[PDB]
Parts: C-alpha cells; sequence; structure tokens
C-alpha cells in the first residue's frame, strides 16, 4: 500500500528488501505532509531564493544561432549555488530529513557533483553527512571529495564490486537498511525505488516552471522543444515537468554516447539498453546477456550511470517525449563553442544537450525553432578533462 | 514434489529443528563448490539455501559479497548454476533446496522462464532479495505454476499487514528475519509474537537466518518455536579461511555443520 503510485507505466516499482520498505513508506508519507505544507514549501522557497539563488537566468544565446532560424535560450542552472542543479532537490531533501526528526544524511556519489550537493545542503542545516564514492571515483575526483571534506562531510571509498557509481548505491543501501531510524538517504537523482522518483522531479520542477514563466515573458509563448542531457534523469525531468501537459512542446532528453552507440562504450540506457530490475526499480539498464549490471561510459563522469529514472522510460514508450544520444566529440565541440561565442563555460553533462540543440539547427538551418536547452551546470571542473583530451589529439 | 512439507513433517517427529546452510554456487570454483555442498549434506544439513552470483548483491555483508566476487573470478555465469543444481538434485533426491536471488536474473530472460528452469532442475523454493511482498505478485504466481514455493523475509517490525500477507504469499518455509541491516555473522532474538502470529495465520514454518553462528542460537531459534535455522557468512567465512587448503576447507566445514546440526534435536 502506497500513497502514491510507485509505477510510470510499466516502468518503476519499489524493488528493495522487505527491511527498507518502511523506509520508503515513511518517506513518501512524509513527503505528501510536507507537499500540502505552506510552512514547508516557504522554508523551501527561502532557501531557493536566498541561498541558493533562485531563479535563475534564461540567456538568450545570439551569438551561436546567426544565420540560421533557431532561437536558442539557455536555462542558467550553472548560476546556481555549486554550480549544478542538483542543489536544488538536496534542499529539499534535506528539510524533508528533518521534517522526518533525522539527524543524520546517507548519499552516494560518482562524479561527486551529488557527493557536494549533499554535503553543503547537510553544513548549512546542521546535518551529519557521510557519503559513499567507489574507490575509483574517489581516484579520479580528488577536486570535489575535497570539497565534500571541507563542507564537513565523511567520505567513505567503496572497494567491492566495480567500486564505482553502483557499487557506492548498494553501499548507501546496506547501511540505510540498519540506520533509516535516524538517517535519511538523500539519493540523487529521478531514480531510484519509489518515492524518490517522484520527490526528486518535485523538487527539481522550478526549473521548468520558472523557464515557462521566463520565455512567455521574453518570447510571448512557448518553446518548440526544451532539451537536456539525461544521465539519472533529475535535470531533464526537472526541465520536463511544467511542460508535460503542453503537447505542442517538444521534450528531448540527450544520452551520453560515448565513443558511439555503435562501439558499446556509451551511457544510453533507455534507447539502448534493455529494461532489468535493479537500482529498486525496473528501467532500461545496461546489462550482460545473462542480466548481470553492466559499466557505461562518457567523457562525463555525470553522465556515466547504467540506468535512467522511470518516468522517463515511461515518457518515451508513450512518444511524449524523444530520446537521443550525444558523443564525447559532439560534446567536446558544443562546449569549445560555447566557451568561445557565449562566453560561458557548461559543464561537460551539459555539453550534451548543448550538443543536440546545435545539430537541430546546423541539420535544418532554416527550420524556425524557438528552443531551450537546460544549462544543467557549469563547467569550470571539466577545463583539466578538456585540457587533457585537447593536447593528446594535438589541438 | 513437496521437499519442505515432507522435511518439516520428518523434523516434527523427531522433536527436531531445521538446519539449513547458505553458501554461494561455484564459490570458490565449480568442482570445489560441488564438494563443499556434498560435505554440507553429508555433515547433517537438513536443506539448502543456494546463491546465484550477482554482480550487485545489495542485501549482503562482506562476507557474501566476497563469495560473488570468487564465484565470478572462476567464471560462474547462471547457466553454470542450474547445471549444478540439476546434477545436485540427481544426487540427493530428498533434501529441500532453496535458491536465495536478486530479481534482475529471475527477471532478465522472462520470469516464467526462470521458475521453469528451477522446476526442471528440481529447486524446490526461491527467495527473490530485491521483490518485497508488495511487488511479489508475477513472481510468486510464476513460482507457484512452476511448484516452486516463494519464500517471504518477515522483518522484525512487521506489522499485522505485512504479517498477515507473508503467511498468505509464502510456501515452504517463512523466512523469519533476526534483525535489520545486511547478512554478516559479526552482527547478531527470536520474538515470540512473531512466531505465535504466524503460527496464527497459518504461515509456513518459520526459519531464523541472519547472524546465525553459533549452537546454541540453533537450539535457541527452535526454543522460541521456529521450525529451525539458517546460516550463510558463517559458513562462508569457512570457505574463505581454507582457499589455499581444499581439503582442510571440507573438513572445517564438515565439523562445523555437525555442530549446528546436533544443537537442533
Ligand atoms: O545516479 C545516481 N546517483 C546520482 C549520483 O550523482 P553524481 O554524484 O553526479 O554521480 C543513483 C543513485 C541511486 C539510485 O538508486 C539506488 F539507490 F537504488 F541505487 C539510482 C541512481
Ligand atoms: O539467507 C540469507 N543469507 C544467509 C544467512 O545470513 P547470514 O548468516 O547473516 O550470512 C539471506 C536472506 C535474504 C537476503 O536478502 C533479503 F533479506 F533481503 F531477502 C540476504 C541473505
Ligand atoms: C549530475 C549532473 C547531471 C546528470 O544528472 P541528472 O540526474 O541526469 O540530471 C547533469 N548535469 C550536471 C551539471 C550534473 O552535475
Ligand atoms: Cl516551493
Ligand atoms: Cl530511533
Ligand atoms: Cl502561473
Ligand atoms: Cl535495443
Ligand atoms: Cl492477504
Ligand atoms: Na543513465
Ligand atoms: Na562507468
Amino acid at each position: 500500500t502506497t500513497l502514491l503510485n510507485p509505477y510510470f507505466g510499466e516502468f518503476g516499482g519499489m524493488y528493495v528488501p522487505q527491511i527498507l520498505m518502511p523506509a520508503l513508506n515513511q518517506l513518501e508519507e512524509a513527503f505528501v505532509s510536507a507537499q500540502k505544507d505552506p510552512e514547508f514549501q516557504a522554508q523551501f522557497a527561502d532557501l531557493l531564493k536566498n541561498y541558493a539563488g533562485r531563479p535563475t537566468a534564461l540567456t538568450k544565446c545570439q551569438n551561436i544561432t546567426a544565420g540560421t532560424r533557431t532561437t536558442l535560450y539557455l536555462k542558467r542552472e550553472d548560476l546556481l549555488h555549486g554550480g549544478a542543479h542538483k542543489t536544488n532537490q538536496v534542499l529539499g531533501q534535506a528539510l524533508l530529513a528533518k521534517r522526518m526528526g533525522k539527524s543524520e544524511i546517507i548519499a552516494e556519489t560518482g562524479a561527486g557533483q551529488h557527493g557536494v550537493a549533499s554535503a553543503l545542503a547537510s553544513a548549512l542545516l546542521g546535518l551529519k553527512c557521510r557519503i559513499y564514492m567507489g574507490a575509483k571515483d574517489v581516484e579520479r575526483q580528488s577536486p570535489n571529495v575535497f570539497r565534500m571534506r571541507l563542507m564537513g562531510a565523511e567520505v567513505i571509498p567503496v572497494h567491492s564490486g566495480s567500486a564505482t557509481l553502483k557499487d557506492a548505491c548498494n553501499e548507501a543501501l546496506r547501511d540505510w537498511s540498519g540506520s533509516y531510524e535516524t538517517a535519511h538517504y538523500m539519493l540523487g537523482t529521478a531514480a531510484g525505488p519509489h518515492p524518490y522518483p517522484t520527490i526528486v522531479r518535485e523538487f527539481q520542477r522550478m526549473i521548468g516552471e520558472e523557464t515557462k514563466a521566463q520565455i512567455l515573458d521574453k518570447e510571448g509563448r512557448l518553446p518548440d522543444a526544451v532539451i537536456a542531457c539525461v544521465g539519472g534523469g533529475s535535470n531533464a525531468i526537472g526541465m520536463f515537468a511544467d511542460f508535460i501537459n503542453d503537447t505542442s512542446v517538444g521534450l528531448i532528453g540527450v544520452e551520453p554516447g560515448g565513443h558511439g552507440i555503435e562501439t558499446g562504450e556509451h551511457g544510453a540506457p533507455l534507447k539502448h539498453g534493455r529494461v532489468g530490475i535493479y537500482f529498486g526499480m525496473k528501467a532500461p539498464m545496461m546489462q550482460t546477456a545473462d542480466g548481470q549490471i553492466e559499466e557505461s561510459y562518457s567523457i562525463s563522469a555525470g553522465l556515466d550511470f547504467p540506468s535512467v529514472g522511470p518516468q522517463h522510460a515511461y515518457l518515451n514508450s508513450i512518444g511524449r517525449a524523444d530520446y537521443v544520444s550525444i558523443t564525447d566529440d559532439e560534446a567536446l565541440e558544443a562546449f569549445k563553442t560555447l566557451c568561445r561565442h557565449e562566453g560561458i563555460i557548461p559543464a561537460l553533462e551539459s555539453s550534451h544537450a548543448l550538443a543536440h540543440a546545435l545539430k537541430m539547427m546546423r541539420e535544418q538551418p532554416e527550420k524556425e525553432q524557438l528552443l531551450v536547452v537546460n544549462l544543467s551546470g557549469r563547467g569550470d571542473k571539466d577545463i583539466f578533462t578538456v585540457h587533457d583530451i585537447l593536447k593528446a589529439r594535438g589541438e | 514434489m513437496e521437499r519442505y512439507e515432507n522435511l518439516f513433517a520428518q523434523l516434527n517427529d523427531r522433536r527436531e529443528g531445521a538446519f539449513v546452510p547458505f553458501v554461494t554456487l561455484g564459490d570458490p570454483g565449480i568442482e570445489q563448490s560441488l564438494k563443499i555442498i556434498d560435505t554440507l549434506i553429508d555433515a547433517g544439513a537438513d536443506a539448502l539455501e543456494l546463491g546465484v552470483p550477482f554482480s550487485d548483491p545489495l542485501a549482503d555483508g562482506p562476507t557474501i559479497q566476497n563469495a560473488n566476487l570468487r564465484a565470478f573470478a572462476a567464471g560462474v555465469t547462471p547457466a553454470q548454476c542450474f547445471e549444478m543444481l540439476a546434477l545436485i538434485r540427481e544426487k540427493h533426491p530428498t533434501i529441500p533446496i532453496g535458491l536465495l536471488m536478486y530479481a534482475n536474473l529471475v527477471f532478465n530472460n522472462g520470469i516464467d522462464a526462470f521458475y521453469a528452469r528451477c522446476e526442471q532442475v528440481g529447486v524446490d523454493s526461491v527467495l527473490v532479495a530485491d521483490v518485497p511482498v508488495e511487488e511479489s505478485a508475477p513472481f510468486r504466481q510464476a513460482a507457484l505454476r512452476h511448484n516452486i514455493a516463494p519464500i517471504f523475509i518477515c522483518p522484525p517490525n512487521a506489522d499485522d499487514d505485512l504479517l498477515r500477507q507473508v503467511a498468505s504469499y509464502g510456501r515452504g518455509y517463512t523466512y523469519l528475519l533476526s534483525r535489520s541491516g545486511v547478512t554478516g555473522a559479526e552482527n547478531r532474538l527470536p520474538l515470540h509474537h512473531l512466531i505465535e502470529k504466524l503460527k496464527e495465520y497459518h504461515a509456513a514454518p518459520a526459519l531464523q537466518g541472519f547472524g546465525i553462528s553459533s549452537p546454541e542460537q540453533v537450539s535457541a531459534a527452535v526454543r522460541a518455536g521456529a521450525a529451525g535455522a539458517i546460516s550463510g557468512s558463517a559458513i562462508v567465512k569457512i570457505i574463505e579461511k581454507n582457499l589455499a587448503s581444499p581439503k582442510q576447507m571440507l573438513a572445517e566445514l564438515r565439523s562445523f555443520v555437525s555442530a549446528m546440526k546436533a544443537a537442533s534435536r
């Protein structure tokens, strides 16, 4: 029994050991209560405004569309405190944890972005934060690890399995199954067992709400399409949600194509995986032929997650949203182009969304189209990655 | 076939509890795992619980996490596990065999096809670790259609609704969980209320598991009214400690199981 529907069509659900169901049911009840509580909403709105910096700008990018019939706006989540959209929902989940009387936060992280977001929300709201990170990811994300530690979070390397994100995920769940009476599991994307895909969407939906208001103010009509990268699905569903009922607005999610779909080295389970049951959910995932969970790949660590949120799989199945992929090389070109022609350094995650908008423009330059790209983060963190690749290829 | 029912009737006739070891199929290799299982039976195991190596065993502590990796290091696949299961049943016609599965391995090539394969090799029960009773309908229906008992966890905090669901939906035995957290012999209380209400609701006989590592825990569980006890990590620790000595591994396994099985009389 649940208060809300745990499924999006065939996808989603609550596929956790029995011992964790009370924790999920408690969380769903607290969320439903909080969503009805004006004082909770006012507290959340106050943090978003006065601490995180909402509303974020909606920036028209004149130089990169010159000579075409594309009008391109960037929704500037790169300007949010922490430099990525993740801050929105960790503030809401931290307030939920407090509403439940929890004084400890568990979080998983692969690229270290959600780890930093969880750590900053925990520092602000006086929560003891512990972060599980696969030991391979600890090694290659030393800047984000140091940020988490500066913010007082305890970072715990995970050496089991493949020592990366899914293995940190397991360890977070193992911890929570014994500690949920005092700890809240602050899951980092719009995936996992119900109620998380729903909570994370609702705590990210101001991205699309603001975008709709801002584009109506500036253009007097809705976008032709909104475009967002998809690692787990949170920034994309945050942009999409308020447009789902505006059936003329295209919703385009961009998975990482890595070295190319045909190489198998990619992060595009929604279009090129197979439905499985893992991560607490029924969803497309990258897996072996006999059902072992596989390794994904992207130049962008924040997109390097071998499954996807169940609402995205559902919106695809009914045709409401379309999902595409963008390769490392395409994302790198979009990264360089935004820097040089708009003076904005985009996150390599977000560069995947930008690259697909650039393709939409360039393929059909006389097509009238009003596009919004969700610029989910800034790319200061990526400049060494981009430098090293550009140097190895002689640029 | 009704192997749990025959075993429990026979144990009840002898005023005796079941002792049920858990091991990972193919840990540390296929040939040694077959010998391990034959030794556990030869030492007095009443039934078996057998894990199929999975990439992400999120309900398992370090000891069984490591067994999975040892099995993967030997190239063990689910297909090879089912070949092993068929041979085990062929050697041991009456011992109940239960699998401990993660959902994706069951769902992977079709839920119905998985339970059909269990029936064909002679498996008696399946516990899917990450399928709570609330999500269990397609799994328990496929199980029952193929004469497989679906096993459900009854956790410490079970409210009355969960007790009624577990009693109504489970077969073979009820897995009575001794605590929260994950598996491991490093972390160790059968409440008479759950055991009583399970009997009141005509549940399958209760086996206690998680942390069971000493003979007096086996006797404590039977005394509380459970029909027996399951021990996992404690057995797999013996495998881990004696990897370099295959023969000493079998002998220490023989002694521990005999000790635990004696505690249930
Ligand atoms: O992708 C996930 N985490 C986001 C990590 O963000 P980053 O720090 O940028 O890697 C993620 C985490 C948990 C999850 O479900 C479950 F908990 F069950 F495993 C599914 C996806
Ligand atoms: O039987 C099991 N393990 C062996 C005995 O446990 P231990 O003696 O503590 O290793 C066992 C049973 C269930 C399980 O997952 C879940 F609880 F969710 F269903 C994981 C392990
Ligand atoms: C984590 C992250 C993403 C991908 O996560 P989603 O949940 O898919 O949004 C995208 N952009 C940035 C900047 C990120 O940090
Ligand atoms: Cl609000
Ligand atoms: Cl408490
Ligand atoms: Cl409005
Ligand atoms: Cl496909
Ligand atoms: Cl019922
Ligand atoms: Na993904
Ligand atoms: Na990867």
